[PDB]
């Protein structure tokens, strides 16, 4: 089970992050594989026959090697996982359905919504589309504490549903980063493109480190936790040989091959990025389409086929500083009435 | 005497240890950028 959550896990992260690099091959990309994965999973629970099926493979899962229980059950851990706070780390994550105020739930679904993922259920007016979208605008930006702001730009005044994810993610760094000792450095977008960025830098650390030579790139951890950032710093113009060779095989190589080792220098930039995105293209070409048409079966959710997908928005943002790092993502699927 | 040097475009991925679940992934093209 764990080691087929493992590979439908990789796989999707993966597969949707190279979906996202083609659309714009030369933009940063910031994003959270599990809040997209958490929203569509949630929205399988009321979803039925070949609308399920293409949710869940889509997600990158095979229905006989873990069963449609077992998939929410890791949903369920992992949630609940990501709520925690020490001196070290703040984690927070939440899942909420914001539901036109008349509209008949079953009660399997809403009970299913809160035991799994933590959702409540929020009476909602999307009629007033300006209050609806301060409503979760609002709920999202409580849960990431100010960082993701305008989720909803624009959304439909007939929308029946809104599904909803945020993700938090605040670290100190274990060996701080000295603001005295930050500077305005080269960064080489290309070997012949260059802008000055803040550069901080670190002295004599000792950091679990990996040359790879085969791949043309240096792999590091800064970061005691269930969940390490890995930075993957490709020579110069081999970014597009690592992101080729991306995988399960290549990520459990990486973490196996790791051994602590004295660094003289470190320099990593001082820097925030953000990235907004709508999924619809990349989610059909992942092979989930029926959810989008009149065909659409999500009569687990009110008891009728009277629901469809419409929009699925994911917004994201990176804050890297001396002290740490700050990561925060949210995930809407809007649904209409059919 | 190893220096590492973060002077061009790289990747971060945030992986839960026992599930493989990807957090964050995100690709640094650009700093001063989107
Ligand atoms: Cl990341």
């Amino acid at each position: 089970v764990d080691r087929g959550l493992a590979s439908a896990n990789v796989d999707f992260a993966f597969s949707l992050y190279k979906q996202l690099v083609l659309k714009a091959p030369d933009k940063n990309v910031i994003f959270s594989p599990l809040s997209i994965s958490t929203a569509l999973a949630f929205l399988s629970l009321g979803a039925h026959n070949t609308t399920l099926t293409e949710i869940l493979k889509g997600l990158k899962f095979n229905l006989t090697e873990t069963s449609e229980a077992e998939i929410h059950q890791s949903f369920q851990h992992l949630l609940r996982t990501l709520n925690q706070s020490s001196d070290e780390l703040q984690l927070s994550m939440g899942n909420a359905m914001f539901v036109k105020e008349q509209l008949s739930l079953l009660d399997r679904f809403t009970e299913d919504a809160k035991r799994l993922y933590g959702s409540e259920a929020f009476a909602t007016d999307f009629q007033d589309s300006a209050a609806a979208k301060k409503l979760i605008n609002d709920y999202v930006k409580n849960g990431t504490r100010g960082k993701i702001t305008d989720l909803i730009k624009d959304l439909d005044s007939q929308t029946m549903m809104v599904l909803v994810n945020y993700i938090f993610f605040k670290a100190k760094f274990e060996m701080p980063f000295d603001p005295q000792d930050t500077h305005q450095s080269r960064f080489y977008l290309s070997k012949k493109k260059y802008v000055m960025v803040p550069m901080m830098s670190l002295h004599h650390l000792t950091i679990p480190y990996f040359r790879d030579e085969e791949l043309s790139c240096t792999v590091v951890q800064l970061n005691t936790g269930n969940a390490s950032a890995l930075f993957i710093l490709p020579d110069q113009d081999k970014m597009e040989e690592v992101e080729a060779m991306l995988s399960q095989e290549t990520l459990s190589r990486f973490f196996d091959s790791l051994e602590f080792r004295e660094i003289g220098e470190l320099y990593l930039p001082k820097f925030s990025i953000s990235r907004d995105y709508n999924l619809n293209d990349i989610l059909l070409q992942l092979g989930i389409e029926e959810a989008f048409t009149s065909k659409a079966d999500l009569s687990g959710i009110t008891g009728a086929r009277n629901l469809a997908v419409s929009q699925v928005v994911h917004k994201a943002v990176l804050d890297v500083f001396e002290e740490g790092t700050e990561r925060s993502a949210a995930t809407a699927l809007e649904v209409l009435f059919q | 005497r190893t220096i590492v040097r973060f002077n061009r475009p790289f990747l971060m991925i945030i992986v839960d240890h026992f599930t493989w679940s990807i957090f964050f992934m995100s690709k640094v093209t650009n700093p001063k950028q989107a």
